[PDB]
């Protein structure tokens, strides 16, 4: 007994530095990562997460962001339109528009918006006839460019890590003024500067500004009471900017090999 | 905190019936917890007298009832007389306990009634004084027949009780309660008389008072009245000191029951003529002396505890019983009233180390109104002239300085506002503070408060604060939520998501979150711990089933699985992420590690009408552990172990950057075989070595455009070294373009065939065959000299 | 025993600011009764006594199984007892240096 029990335990030894029996984790895409990421730096500072239509209205693609019947912007070889008046939207600001006029001119308005987007134009590895934006909108009554400018720091920060830095470059869209391009401080060269940066030690990331009169107004908000900012981002972008993904058709054609890449946490490094 | 209805009209009128009135108390502060009803199941309660009473062979008794003839009543009772005024349940009366009060003869002879108890009105024994306690009640004046009882007998009355917090020992009485309703409903109160014709003789001659531990008495002083006559209290006292927990013992003793009750100041009386002398000395015990209490046991004193002496000798423990001579009895005719302030620090030690807790040291404790000392004294006084036949010396002697009986404290209505959210003028708060009975003067902006002693609670202005809120109406603070001017958006630490998101990986593999209990016993406080370490046990622990904190997760998992088990539960999966404790040595605080373990036992997968069942091992078990390590980006090896309750040649060590950070085993046959358990896994890691990996974003690589290469190759070895071996040069050897290896087979005398599947692939450069090879050959080469035959 | 733990588990919180007001504490309460029992609940405020604290108040939740008719739930009050709090009290933020 303290003979069999004995040598029943020696009959059971194992090689316990074999392979385990593994329990597989699927993967979250990178492009989900990005949104969701940036889901949670506004949910704690109080914003909802909005979604709408992927086919939407021409009018509020395009008219209610300032751009006019006559605008180059809405050209027929540029987007994918379905009739005359309806098209594949070609940013997620159509849902902010919708969002604001529900909201009869009283504020704060503080959204996100994330959403699959389209583009009228032909594909390779660094362009997609359907990507991805991110864009976000506040309006209230005291609102600055300065608040954009915090706002645009944490993101930089949220997606690129605490020491990140930005820079903010004139530049024009019709549906903000003024207008800014922002860049982040290169996160691999200190700002040394690098292939990624193009040798600038400065990756441009974001648009944003003011949002323009006409756009608050045509919504039914008063623009001498409120002020506004709004932002553009674009995860597709950011995802291979962050990991060197060499072909944005990677996203969408679902090789494994890709996907699985992605299943792990990540941190703030050191 | 029981406050009867009918006597606290006698300090102020509400205007209201007694369940408005808790119903206002309880809302604007004190908790009526409930309402006792002293008439409740009681019909036909009326006063007799006694006229005559024969014995020849029950006792027959003709009654006086307030109607034209006397009814007779045959009472048993031992204690029953003619000359005695009583209490008659008529025919058609009711008494509780469902008794019912009927036309009757005993012994063939009429009964028309019935002479009650206390108790069978339903006063408990607890509280009927002795003389009435194994008889029938006897009024101890006179009273006129027919009148209603329960009103003659001052019962026929609702009684709050208050379930009060430390906040509010002003109403521990009623002098302090009918200041709170005299606020409340904005009517006046009315104290009681406390003026004595008093005599030309005064206590100064008397008497002297010393205080020796002044730090410790804040005051002492005593008065003197003469030519008490001891004998029963008037109804009324009866009554209310029933109504409030207490037995009446007699007209002198119950006086300061009565006045600790009426004005929240604990009394004691001393025989006059037997104090043993002339000077009253308080001070400390000395240490091991001893004193009687009246009580006849005898106290070994600390020096913590004061005593009341004369000199030479103790004649009371301070504020908590008196000693076995200096007490009144049935022969006392001269009494000293004592009325002091003692430490309430001291007496909450005293009578809990003595178990002499009482009504009246519970008032120490809690804080003694300086404003009440001397009137209550006075009322005591005034109450033995009236009902004592009492001759009152002029005079109180006394020690030490009551202060002010008010504090000034300044507010303004601004901070008052800021504070709570209100818009309230001057004038509004400024009322309050007078509703409040509180003198309140406005000198430009600011309110000075003048806040009486009788509100020992407050002394700064929060806390004048909570009475503007609390009066005019929690309910009406406005709903806001706070602005804050700078900005942070609420994130989970990196520790706190990757713990959300690794629980999350756990239970998707189908392990049960776990809590299990820190303190085990002593005995098993060290199962399972690797580092040698004091453990951490309770000075006090009330099982000894948790005595001692805990250096492992896995004793109460494994009992949790045994649990289960026992109650047919066989698939048992389970994780923890919890403390473990380890002693830094005395009076230091512990090591408190986090770690990540759980247990596992029976399927893994099943469908039983397929035939697929796949029993938890080993390999499941390190499964769980890669799938941890996996998803946090960790890389974790594996080397063959021996532990504690593990079985020897099923158990590995689990290291992290060189360092151990744990284990995963099966249990040792032994340890299953106690718990009734079969095959059982465990795994157990140090989380916090864990999350001190930094391990940044993830390295994405290139996805190739063309093939890699596959070779598997078989080997040959100690049928006794590690495949971890195997694999570790085979990965030093292979450079860049090693992609991945796998071991697919093993079989065994002597020596083990280990074939292995190897994965070349350059996401990068061009991949060649001629680099394939030389690596390939120096990877075959680097495993023949490290021992290894093909 | 089955109401009694020598271990149990808890959530506090603070906040400590400028203007910080008990209408603040409220609306934060508020939130949090919703959060736990659904976006109808309503809470009641009594007045209570915790040394940390002035003003303190204990904290009450609108019963969320009978509307408010009253129930086993909640003791036929259609209040139910589930918080806490008040004011910090001037010594404990300055003990602690504000
Ligand atoms: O104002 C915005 N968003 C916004 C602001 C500035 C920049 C960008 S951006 O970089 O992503 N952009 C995307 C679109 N681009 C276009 C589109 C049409 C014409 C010109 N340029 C410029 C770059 C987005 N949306 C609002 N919704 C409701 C009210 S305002
Ligand atoms: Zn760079
Ligand atoms: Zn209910």
């Amino acid at each position: 007994l303290m003979e069999k029990l004995n040598q029943q335990l020696a009959e059971e030894t194992i090689d316990v530095t074999l392979p385990s029996r593994q329990i597989s984790i699927g993967s979250k895409h990178p492009l989900t990562r990005t949104v969701e990421e940036i889901e949670d730096l506004f949910l704690g500072l109080g914003y909802e997460i909005v979604d709408g239509y992927e086919v939407e209205q021409d009018y509020y693609n395009f008219e209610a962001l300032n751009l006019p019947k006559s605008h180059p912007a809405r050209d027929m070889q540029d987007s994918f339109y379905i009739t005359d008046e309806i098209l594949m939207r070609t940013h997620t600001s159509p849902v902010q528009a919708r969002t604001m006029e529900k909201r009869n001119g009283q504020g704060p308005v503080k959204i996100i918006c994330p959403g699959k987007v389209y583009r009228r134009d032909s594909d390779d590895a660094t362009h997609s006839h359907q990507f991805t934006q991110i864009e976000g909108l506040v309006v209230d009554k005291n609102i600055k460019m300065s608040d954009l400018k915090g706002t645009l720091e944490l993101v930089a920060k949220k997606l690129f890590g605490a020491d990140r830095e930005i820079r903010l470059r004139p530049s024009y869209f019709p549906f903000t003024e003024p207008s800014v391009e922002v860049d982040v401080s290169c996160f691999k060269c200190k700002g040394k500067g690098c292939n990624v940066c193009k040798h600038t030690g400065w990756i441009e990331i974001l648009g944003a500004g003011m949002v323009h009169p006409n756009v608050l107004e045509m919504a039914g908000f008063d623009s001498n009471e409120y002020s506004g900012f709004a932002f553009g981002m674009g995860p597709d972008r950011i995802a291979m900017l962050k990991y060197g993904i060499e072909d944005i058709r990677y996203f969408y054609t679902n090789d494994v090999r890709f996907l699985e890449q992605f299943k792990a946490v990540e941190d703030r490094g050191e | 905190m029981l406050i009867s209805n009918e006597w606290l009209k006698d300090y102020v009128d509400a205007g209201v019936k007694v369940e408005d009135l808790a119903e206002r108390i309880t809302r604007t502060g004190i908790e009526v917890d409930n309402m006792i009803d002293y008439s409740k199941d009681i019909k036909n309660l009326v006063v007799g007298y006694i006229q005559s009473k024969e014995k020849g062979s029950g006792n027959i008794c003709q009654v006086d009832i307030g109607e034209e003839e006397p009814v007779q009543i045959v009472c048993g009772a031992p204690n029953v007389d003619a000359g005695q005024h009583v209490i008659v349940a008529k025919v058609g009366g009711r008494l509780p306990g469902g008794i019912k009060i009927k036309r009757a003869k005993l012994r063939g002879e009429r009964s028309e009634g019935m002479i009650c108890s206390l108790q069978e009105i339903g006063i408990s024994s607890n509280v009927v004084p002795k003389a009435y306690e194994n008889g029938i009640f006897v009024f101890p004046t006179e009273v006129e027949p027919g009148t209603d009882a329960l009103t003659a007998l001052y019962l026929n009355d609702q009684v709050m009780e208050f379930d009060l917090t430390p906040n509010r020992a002003d109403a521990l009485s009623m002098v302090g309660t009918a200041y709170e309703v005299a606020a409340l409903y904005q009517t006046e109160m009315t104290k009681p008389e406390t003026q004595s014709n008093e005599t030309s003789e005064s206590a100064t001659n008397e008497l002297s008072v010393t205080i020796d531990n002044p730090e410790k008495v804040p005051y002492y002083s005593a008065r003197v009245v003469k030519n008490v006559s001891i004998e029963p209290s008037p109804i009324w006292v009866q009554a209310r000191l029933i109504k409030a927990g207490i037995r009446p013992i007699n007209n002198v003793v119950d006086i300061s029951n009565y006045v600790l009750l009426e004005y929240g100041q604990p009394l004691h009386m001393f025989d006059q003529d037997h104090i043993g002398s002339k000077e009253i000395v308080v001070r400390q015990a000395k240490d091991e002396e001893t004193m009687t209490t009246l009580d006849n046991n005898e106290r070994k004193l600390v020096d913590t505890d004061i005593v009341i002496s004369n000199g030479q000798e103790p004649i009371a423990l301070a504020g908590v019983m008196g000693g076995d001579f200096s007490e009144v009895t049935e022969q006392t005719t001269n009494v000293v009233i004592e009325g002091a302030i003692f430490d309430p620090v001291s007496i909450r030690h005293t009578s809990r180390r003595l178990n002499l807790r009482s009504e009246a040291s519970s008032r120490f404790e809690k804080g003694i109104a300086t404003e009440f000392v001397d009137e209550a004294v006075d009322r005591a006084c005034y109450l033995l002239q009236e009902l004592a036949s009492g001759e009152v010396l002029q005079d109180r002697v006394s020690s030490g300085d009551l202060g002010s009986f008010v504090t000034p404290i300044d507010i303004t209505a601004e901070k008052v506002n800021k504070t709570i959210g209100f818009n309230l003028s001057n004038d509004e708060i400024q009322s309050i503070f007078r509703q409040l009975g509180f003198e309140t003067t406005l000198k430009g902006e600011t309110l000075t408060v003048n806040v009486p002693s009788r509100r020992k609670d407050i002394t700064i202005k929060e806390d004048l604060i909570e009475e503007v809120a609390r009066i005019y109406g929690y309910d009406e603070i406005p709903s806001s939520l706070p602005v804050f001017g700078e900005v942070t958006s609420g994130e989970l630490t990196d520790r706190q998501h990757k713990t959300r998101t690794l629980k999350e990986t756990l239970e998707g593999a189908g392990l049960n979150q776990a809590i299990t209990y820190s303190l085990v016993s002593k005995d098993h406080a060290k199962d399972f711990a690797l580092q040698e370490r004091p453990t951490i046990s309770l000075l006090m622990p009330m099982s000894e089933a948790h005595a001692t904190l805990r250096q492992s997760l896995l004793p109460h998992l494994i009992e949790a699985t045994a649990y289960n088990v026992a109650r047919k539960n066989k698939d048992v999966r389970l994780y923890e992420i919890g403390r473990v404790f380890f002693g830094n040595g005395e009076g230091e605080l512990p090591d408190e590690v986090e770690y990540l373990s759980g247990i596992l036992t029976g399927e893994y997968v099943v469908n039983a009408w397929q035939g697929k069942k796949e029993e938890i091992d080993f390999f499941i078990a390190k499964g769980v552990v890669d799938r941890v390590a996996e998803k946090l980006n960790l890389e974790f090896s594996y080397k063959a172990g021996k532990i504690e309750g593990l079985h020897p040649g099923r158990t590995a060590i689990v290291s992290l950057e060189g360092q151990d950070i744990g284990f995963i085993g099966e249990l040792h046959p032994q340890v299953a075989a106690d718990n009734d358990l079969k095959r059982t896994y465990v795994f157990e890691l140090n989380y916090d070595a864990m999350m001190q990996v930094a391990v940044g974003y993830i390295n994405y690589e290139q996805i190739p455009k063309f093939p890699g290469v596959t070779r598997d190759i078989a080997l040959e070895v100690n049928h006794d070294v590690p495949s971890s071996e195997l694999k570790q040069i085979i990965h030093n050897n292979g450079e860049d373009i090693l992609q991945s290896t796998l071991v697919f087979d093993v079989y065994e005398k002597g020596k083990k065939s280990v074939a292995i599947r190897l994965n070349y692939l350059d996401t990068e450069d061009t991949l060649t065959d001629e680099r394939v090879s030389k690596i390939h050959d120096k990877i075959l080469e680097a495993l023949q000299a490290e021992g290894a035959t093909i």
